[PDB]
């Protein structure tokens, strides 16, 4: 049929008219299936002939279907598509089977011929006007134009899924108890009735679809659970992802690792534990999709543990409303944090990981917050509430380091969790200068041209030291002043920099980061009993700081 | 009737997506926007409209309350509310004692918005779990939030507010956005009770059956110690802290002080205060108690606002147009550190509005997603500025401290 609904009226882009595209010469047979195939349609009310004086055209071609002797027609809506208005997208985003609320019952209806089903804003038809051509192009050829919405135009996703829901709306309206996934052309239905007054409500349901152009299957023709979808597995009281297996290869190319890496992340939204770190890294680079690429041991020792984690099947649990939401989350080393949440000790709803760096410079403290965030963003869109978060830090040293730190945050309910490794500052600055520390007054200064620098002290106590540095960037040096001041001290000690740069990354107590000295000034840190960090303007003619800048300004500044 | 608006040209329409809310937040807008369409102010409409702009509940006490947030719209119809029929900012308004604001909003869904713009207005109302399309509505009359309708609804305005303003020609009446801004020097009584005066007159036309003092607003100087003894590291400290005031202040002096310094001393070691160093230290306490000399605003060029955590539930303020030319400075003060962000926001948006009838983009000391996930939780105002999100200089932190 065609659906008695009313038509979205569509527009052209501003500016433009539409397409006219010259047809190409046909072969006789793909001219003599075209010319079946629409004449099929046109007694369908598909698709109408149209007289010369319409100037429009879109090129239609016709191939082989499937291998059979069956076959199908090709238009080509390129051109008119770039012509066509912007629209509404169809989805905004996807359900996660974890927010799907238990429910006695789900009914599949796909729609039949769903594009064809819908009626074409009448005053576009025009625009998609085809031309099947006569043999070799003697004669004017059969001009067609759509009533329907087309396969392939820019529209018809959107248009289509509308009808639907307008059609739906009354449906819903009367039927509060009942919900209904709209899906392509798909329907899933689901209520919390018993079989026959659900079987019956689908029969209601597809009446009601009838009597508005859409076609149904009857409970005969009705697909069954477990239903396959978006690449997950929906069983009545479970779900999980599809079926996953990891290939056995002697040797992998680039795109074996990418394909094991993107079945391994699909994997993780319910198998805990899941880590892809190593497998990644093997990646980096550009390398040709055959290149085979020996995986490291690390990379080795990562695939094995995910083959262990995946050997035995595990499956999610759905969403029961009149119960609070618990996400834990641990950490897994080297910036890989991993979180499950649940509802009933342990019986997950979902799994994931969070494995992000923001920064080149972090601690956990941070990284956790983050993974926080990220989950409290997810379970909104899923369940439309945050979670009661436990995690692997103690309530003071997260009060520490946020009451003290300078950007603003918060997380929401959390409590304790014993489930180390627990996250922890690994040292603390001081918060006033020490008596009795010797005080290093560093600098570092790298020559623009030579890209070759300096890195020195100057001590209260007289001592002194500069190195040479090559390859170095004036943010380099002054690092490295630091980490000469460091690797030169006692347990206590005072440093002076004016590198605004070098005070804020060692001021935000990092535990971990992409620079090879970030991290030799860190285990140096944490090696301390007591630093003191100042800042200085340079070029003030002030205390120490100018006798350690013309030091290692030498050379040249 | 209906006053005729075009897009700056060739700017399309808004396309922005709508964030995340939770099952709550959307049941409110559900009953919300379903009374909206029954009394015509709104539409439902089809995906031929490409637009959307965000929408939010908020509370503003036990109500929700549906906030649209039209700031792209707003940015891409500048030339309409601002340029062709802006409305003047009185200079007089941050003068007064008290001023007083009103939310007039209620009375824009009376007037219809012009047919051919009703499509940029485009809302979408998301479903938990994305189960169901979101539902779509497009607006049929001038929308709260969005800068054209007081631009549009301006000569009804000073039609209502005419008997009253002749009868109070020292009360200054400023409109901005959906509020009412009304000042005066009347004692607080007196003027309390000119507010309510001003609410029947408005009641005769459209409202139901918040107080300001902004001449004592003043500002919050970059503070020097006075200290019993200094030590190098109080020194350095302070070097650093001038050093940076003299960026801003027209005759700033350090020389006579980090004299005091000279050698390489240990940090803990006292010092002896000299007199040209007493002398220019408290020379400079002048300097920074003054506004600075040379800077003005500009009434073309964008209010810049930072805003720095200082602990204790504290934090720091500075509002440029070009950076380090401070046009004003502040703290704010006084449990969560988003909810404390979200109240300095708003206070800060709102003197802002009062003196120079715009408002600020944020510099936020804050991760982008833990803002807009809980920011809406606290904000009590019709409007939403331009914000982006900074990593605070931990030194911009010292030299702004109490
Ligand atoms: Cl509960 C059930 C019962 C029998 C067979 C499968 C299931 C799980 S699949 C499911 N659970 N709820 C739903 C619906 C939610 C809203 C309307 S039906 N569904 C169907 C569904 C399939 C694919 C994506 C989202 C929902
Ligand atoms: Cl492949
Ligand atoms: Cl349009
Ligand atoms: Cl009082
Ligand atoms: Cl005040
Ligand atoms: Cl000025
Ligand atoms: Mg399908």
């Amino acid at each position: 049929p065609i659906s008695p609904i009313e038509t979205v009226p569509v527009k052209l882009k501003p500016g433009m008219d539409g397409p006219k595209v010259k047809q190409w010469p046909l072969t006789e047979e793909k001219i003599k299936a075209l010319v079946e195939i629409c004449t099929e349609m046109e007694k369908e009310g598909k698709i109408s002939k149209i007289g010369p004086e319409n100037p429009y055209n879109t090129p239609v071609f016709a191939i082989k279907k499937k291998d059979s002797t069956k076959w199908r027609k090709l238009v080509d809506f390129r051109e008119l598509n770039k012509r066509t208005q912007d629209f509404w997208e169809v989805q905004l985003g996807i359900p996660h089977p974890a927010g799907l609320k238990k429910k006695k019952s789900v009914t599949v209806l796909d729609v039949g011929d769903a594009y064809f089903s819908v009626p074409l804003d009448e005053d576009f038809r025009k625009y998609t006007a085809f031309t099947i051509p006569s043999i070799n192009n003697e004669t004017p050829g059969i001009r067609y134009q759509y009533n329907v919405l087309p396969q392939g135009w820019k529209g018809s996703p959107a248009i289509f899924q509308s009808s639907m829901t307008k059609i739906l709306e009354p449906f819903r309206k009367q039927n509060p108890d009942i919900v209904i996934y709209q899906y392509m052309d798909d329907l899933y239905v689901g209520s919390d009735l018993e079989i026959g007054q659900h079987r019956t409500k689908i029969e209601e349901l597809r009446q009601h679809l009838l009597r508005w152009g859409l076609t149904t299957p009857d409970k005969k023709h009705q697909k069954e659970p477990p239903f396959l979808w978006m690449g997950y597995e929906l069983h009545p009281d479970k779900w999980t992802v599809q079926p996953i297996v990891l290939p056995e290869k002697d040797s992998w190319t680039v795109n074996d690792i990418q394909k094991l890496v993107g079945k391994l992340n699909w994997a993780s939204q319910i198998y805990p534990g899941i880590k892809v770190r190593q497998l990644c890294k093997l990646l980096r680079g550009t390398k040709a999709l055959t290149e085979v690429i020996p995986l490291t041991e690390e990379a080795e020792l990562e695939l094995a543990e995910n083959r262990e984690i995946l050997k035995e099947p595990v499956h999610g649990v759905y969403y029961d409303p009149s119960k609070d939401l618990i996400a834990e989350i641990q950490k897994q080393g080297q910036g890989q944090w991993t979180y499950q949440i649940y509802q009933e000790p342990f019986k997950n709803l979902k799994t994931g990981k969070y494995a992000r760096m923001r920064g080149a410079h972090t601690n956990d403290v941070k990284q956790l917050t983050e993974a926080v965030q990220k989950i409290t963003t997810e379970s909104i869109v899923i369940w439309g509430k945050t979670p009661k978060f436990k995690l692997p830090i103690q309530k003071e040293t997260w009060e520490t380091w946020w009451t003290e730190y300078w950007q603003a945050t918060w997380i929401p309910e959390w409590e304790f969790v014993n489930t180390p490794p627990l996250v922890k500052l690994w040292y603390q600055l001081e918060k006033e200068p020490i008596v009795g520390a010797e005080t290093f007054y560093v600098d570092g200064a790298a020559n623009r041209e030579t890209k070759l620098g300096k890195a020195g002290y100057v001590t209260n106590r007289g001592r002194q030291k500069v190195v040479t540095l090559t390859d170095t960037t004036n943010q380099k040096t002054e690092l490295q002043a630091i980490y000469l001041a460091l690797q030169d001290s006692g347990l206590e000690v005072n440093i002076v920099t004016d590198s605004q740069y070098a005070l804020g990354i060692i001021q935000a107590q990092p535990d971990q980061s992409e620079s090879e000295l970030v991290n030799q000034i860190i285990e140096q840190l944490i090696k301390k009993e007591k630093v003191y960090l100042a800042w200085v303007p340079a070029h003030k003619g002030i205390g120490g700081n100018e006798q350690v800048d013309k030091l290692v300004s030498a050379g040249i500044r | 009737e209906t006053v005729p608006v075009k897009l700056k040209p060739g700017m399309d329409g808004p396309k922005v997506k709508q964030w995340p809310l939770t099952e709550e937040k959307i049941k409110a807008l559900v009953e919300i926007c379903t009374e909206m369409e029954k009394e015509g102010k709104i539409s439902k409409i089809g995906p031929e409209n490409p637009y959307n702009t965000p929408v939010f509940a908020i509370k503003k006490s036990t109500k929700w309350r549906k906030l649209v947030d039209f700031r792209e719209l707003n940015k891409r119809t500048q030339d309409f509310w601002e340029v062709q029929l802006g409305i003047p900012h009185p200079a007089g308004l941050k003068k007064k004692k008290s001023v007083t604001v009103l939310d007039v909003g209620d009375a824009y869904f009376s007037v219809p918005l012009d047919e051919d713009f009703r499509k940029y207005t485009a809302f979408t109302i998301p479903s938990i779990n994305n189960e169901t399309p979101g539902i779509r509505y497009q607006y049929n009359v001038l929308p709260q939030g969005w800068k054209g309708s007081p631009a549009i609804f301006q000569s009804s305005m000073t039609k209502i507010l005419e008997p009253f303003r002749k009868q109070n020609p020292d009360i200054v009446i400023y409109q901005y956005m959906d509020d009412l801004y009304v000042g005066s020097d009347l004692e607080i009584g007196q003027h309390r009770t000119k507010i309510e005066e001003l609410r029947q007159h408005l009641l005769r036309w459209g409202l139901t059956t918040y107080e300001l003092h902004p001449d004592k607003w003043t500002v919050q100087p970059i503070v020097l110690p006075e200290k019993d003894s200094w030590t190098v590291n109080d020194i350095q400290k302070l070097v650093g802290k001038l050093n940076w005031a003299s960026q801003i202040y027209p005759g700033i002096k350090v020389r006579q002080l980090c004299k005091l310094l000279r050698g390489t001393k240990a940090l803990t070691e006292v010092i002896p205060l000299t007199e040209e160093a007493e002398l220019e230290l408290a020379e400079n306490r002048e300097i920074l108690k003054e506004p600075v000399h040379g800077v003005y605003y500009d009434p073309s060029k964008d209010l810049i606002a930072e805003i720095q955590k200082q602990g204790q539930g504290q934090w720091t303020y500075q509002i440029y147009q070009e950076p380090f030319k401070n046009l004003k400075t502040g703290k704010y003060a006084r449990t969560n550190d988003v909810k404390q962000l979200t109240e300095a926001v708003q206070k800060i948006t709102t003197e802002s509005i009062v003196i120079w009838g715009k408002t600020p983009k944020f510099k936020l000391p804050i991760q982008k997603e833990t803002w807009e996930t809980w920011w809406t939780e606290y904000w009590q105002a019709t409007w939403i500025p331009e914000w982006e999100f900074v990593n605070t200089p931990p030194l911009v932190k010292l030299w702004y401290q109490l």
